[PDB]
RNA sequence: GCGGUCCGGCCGGGAACUCAAAGGAGACUGCCAGUGAUAAACUGGAGGAAGGUGGGGAUGACGUCAAGUCAUCAUGGCCCUUACGACCAGGGCUACACACGUGCUACAAUGGCGCAUACAAAGAGAAGCGACCUCGCGAGAGCAAGCGGACCUCAUAAAGUGCGUCGUAGUCCGGAUUGGAGUCUGCAACUCGACUCCAUGAAGUCGGAAUCGCUAGUAAUCGUGGAUCAGAAUGCCACGGU
């Protein structure tokens, strides 16, 4: 950071509802710049089929977050060259910026067409913390310990 | 009952059963397989008796068959290496 | 809005109502607060159908670089020619147990098929596109006439939807080549070309080193097309996409 100054942007919150756990909106994997066509398919986690699940319409959105929380991880910045990770304590701007990146890919995993398949086995079975959402739970805690003593 | 030469059409119906063979695929299925009366929504094991024989005469007449496919089918690959074409004279270098 | 229908506004007829024609619109940090050497300038928020060169395109310094394609005619030069000039049959710009430099055949867990609904974005319109009915089981080869035009076509157009079979197979997941029949574009298939059927199926299960593509309509792959029209797009002055 010579002379770059860090400005986390912010345009605006999902429009048809939204939560304070989006520390970045913004448009990308996408056209930049242009908003008419960004929310589509977005919404389609909260539950596949009401019939098929007894759970709650919004209360699952908070459960697959509770068991995917990482202890101790290395930092981006990596100013030294090889293998030196300071030890820097997981900031909050981590945990909500990329966190939503390991919730759908823990919902993704068997091999299909439809996204839709997939949620019949990672959410109407699996949500009372099966051991199919705790992929980075335990993983992150077990490759530490090695290297703290870099600096 | 052994619909097919080569195997026997198990836990399948009538109209995928002639689907892997070389005789019959898409085009030929609907030609002598709709002629009568027949379900193809139920099974084999689900049907009558009486209309069994009188569909294997019609992938026999004037239809190759697995057994018959070396039998008549090619074979005139063999009985044409005399006379030289055109053809021939273009895919062999 | 308001009257008949074929329910595609096919025509009686009205405007501010999914678009328009010689001309004028128009959204540019415009206002406030905070911050900043009070200026310049930045991150949000009242209005509003369009907030941060709005977006896209035409648009492009020889200040670097003597190194870029002269298979546009020496193009005011300098030049060469009967055997470096010509009509041309035949010796011929010839990939043979086929190696990504201009043409996608392939990449073989991304495999194939009969089934009762309003919207039409493009393209074309005096030596040219062709209605409708009849008619086309593979490729080919055809029947048939309003109209010198707001009435046809190119254009039969890969994915989706979704009981199986097959089992991590040397093959039902596929269809290079070794070997065999025809039509058409035709002096012309001998050498050296393309549309459609075939059996034995040969190398293979996601990849060494080196090297390297990826950020203001980002992307993957078995797919089209008005243009030259001898062999009827995959390579894009385009158009349309889930």
């Amino acid at each position: 950071p010579r002379r770059r100054v860090i400005g986390q942007r912010k345009i605006l919150p999902d429009p048809k509802f939204g939560s304070e756990l989006l520390a970045k909106f913004v448009n990308i994997l996408m056209v930049d710049g242009k908003k008419s066509t960004a929310e589509s398919i977005v919404y389609s986690a909260l539950e596949t089929l009401a019939q098929r699940s007894g759970k709650s319409e919004l209360e699952a959105f908070e459960v697959a977050l509770e068991n995917v929380r990482p202890t101790v991880e290395v930092k981006s910045r990596r100013v030294g060259g090889s293998t030196y990770q300071v030890p820097v304590e997981v900031r909050p701007v981590r945990r909500n910026a990329l966190a939503m990146r390991w919730i759908v890919e823990a919902a993704r995993k068997r091999g299909d067409k439809s996204m839709a398949l997939r949620l019949a086995n990672e959410l109407s079975d699996a949500a009372e913390n099966k051991g199919t959402a705790v992929k980075k739970r335990e993983d992150v805690h077990r490759m530490a310990e090695a290297n703290k003593a870099f600096a | 009952a052994r619909i097919a030469g080569i195997n026997i059409p198990d836990h399948k119906h009538a109209v995928i059963a002639l689907t892997s063979i070389y005789g019959v695929g898409k085009t030929r299925s609907k030609a002598i397989l709709a002629a009568a009366g027949i379900a193809e929504d139920v099974k084999i094991k689900e049907l009558s008796e009486g209309q069994i024989d009188t569909l294997r005469d019609e992938v026999a007449k004037f239809v190759v068959e697995g057994d018959l496919r070396r039998e008549i089918s090619m074979s005139i690959k063999r009985l044409m290496d005399l006379g030289c074409y055109r053809g021939l004279r273009h895919r062999r270098r």
